[PDB]
């Protein structure tokens, strides 16, 4: 590797083809794994040089070197990013998307996904210079598969970071642009770009109903059910995720993931072997048993409360703690029947075993739950069964003891719970 | 995902 004293002589000279050689050089040592001098070349002024390269339409490997060694400066920290923008990289990226030489549009296409993925601010910027159209333009081919695999996924990527971060989300002008590629692309055969694309959905449907519904509308749901089912890990985590975002948002909303056949596969989730795949599940149906009444019976109609109660019994703590809001809720909203169902799949012991947790959030909602089953066994005349019953698996041990309790509303509501039914 | 990526 040259140093960086030797590409700053070459960049300064005045032979193109000189400075092409020390481009290229910059660009390798900036592509080193270990520890890449990036602010050296910062600070030799190197940026706006790698910048004015940019534009050189009749010296392509000088614009495609200049790209790389920008976009390994701006993969870097907020600063360097910020360093790359001040120099006045976003609109020579812009204007090189159109480039006949795929390898160059290519590496504009990574450079701004790595300034818009800074933040929200670069990322309306980036949108703002109007990067949106060229990019669009990109896949504008009747099947993706003619494009090399390479060039998709880095397309996918940087739309999926123009869809990326909140305070604000992006704009909703940008957003609606840029669906309908995105519903192409999650049915574009390939690991990577399905991943992205649901990655992308996944922050679009991350805020307030108006935002998930304009997904929503597109369609999108029962192909989503579709990915949460695949075997590559790097798939079903952004679609659960985008599943548990849309789930967040209206009664109706929720209903179409129902109706796209979401709650078959949530046996496997609630199993899954991967810690944050169940815990994302568990609180996909948290959301799912905060619905109505009549989604709260399809919950118990696909055999959904046995795994409920397993996740509750045995899960990374979590993981519980989002089963025993998925049991507050279910019994906030639910008939006498079905939190009867639910006392008979044996959901009391679990759930007083959890009093034990070092964590106030949880014993909280754990008494919710307790005392909204007691006002079910009074509507039944059956508060002393279930009484004699927390009492036979040591519950009501856990609830004396936090009389005991720091917390105001713990032993506030503790204290109640043994007075009137104990 | 990945937030930013450096090209080797």
């Amino acid at each position: 590797n040259w140093s960086v004293e030797d590409i700053v002589k070459g960049i300064n000279s005045n032979n193109l083809e000189s400075q092409l050689q020390a481009t290229q050089a910059a660009r390798k040592l900036l592509s080193r794994e270990k520890q890449p001098p990036i602010d050296n070349i910062i600070r030799a002024g190197l940026i706006p040089k790698f910048v004015s390269f940019l534009g050189k339409t009749d010296c392509s490997p000088i614009q495609f070197e200049s790209a790389w060694a920008l976009t390994n400066i701006a993969s870097g920290t907020s600063e360097q990013t910020k360093a790359v923008v001040d120099g006045g990289a976003i609109p020579a990226f812009i204007s090189l998307l159109a480039s006949p030489h795929a390898h160059i549009s290519e590496q504009a296409v990574w450079a701004l996904g790595n300034i818009a993925g800074d933040g929200s601010a670069f990322r309306d910027l980036v949108i703002k210079h109007g990067a949106i159209d060229p990019l669009l333009a990109l896949l504008a081919v009747p099947d993706l598969s003619t494009l090399a695999c390479g060039y998709l996924r880095n397309l996918t990527w940087t739309l999926s970071n123009l869809c990326r971060n909140k305070n604000p989300a992006p704009p909703l002008d940008a957003v609606e642009q840029i669906l309908p590629t995105l519903v192409r692309l999650l049915h574009h055969n390939d690991p990577e770009v399905l991943a992205d694309s649901c990655w992308a959905i996944s922050y679009l449907t991350d805020g307030p109903n108006e935002r998930i519904e304009m997904v929503v509308k597109k369609g999108v749901v029962p192909q989503l059910v579709k990915l949460l089912g695949a075997t590559e890990l790097p798939i079903v985590t952004p679609a659960l995720r985008a599943i548990g975002n849309i789930v967040t948002g209206t009664d109706e909303q929720t209903q179409k993931v129902i109706d796209a056949g979401a709650l078959a596969v949530f046996p496997s989730l609630l199993t899954n072997p991967k810690t944050n795949i169940q815990k994302e599940a568990t609180w996909t149906m948290s959301n799912i048993t905060a619905g109505r009444q009549d989604q709260i019976q399809q919950v118990v109609n696909h055999g959904l409360v046995p795994f409920l109660v397993g996740v509750l019994s045995k899960a990374d703590f979590k993981t519980q703690k989002e089963a025993a809001w998925a049991i507050t809720n279910y019994t906030s909203g639910g008939t006498v029947e079905q939190i009867v169902y639910l006392v008979h799949c044996g959901i009391i012991e679990p759930l007083m075993n959890l009093l034990s947790a070092k964590d106030t959030k949880i014993i909280q909602v754990i008494l919710d739950a307790i005392s909204n089953i007691f006002q079910a066994a009074e509507k039944l005349g059956e508060t002393e069964k279930l009484s004699i019953m927390i009492e036979e698996c040591g519950g009501l041990d856990k609830i004396e003891a936090l009389q005991r309790h720091e917390n105001e509303s713990v032993y506030k509501a503790s204290l109640n719970l043994i007075e009137k039914y104990f | 995902m990945e937030w930013k990526r450096v090209k080797g």
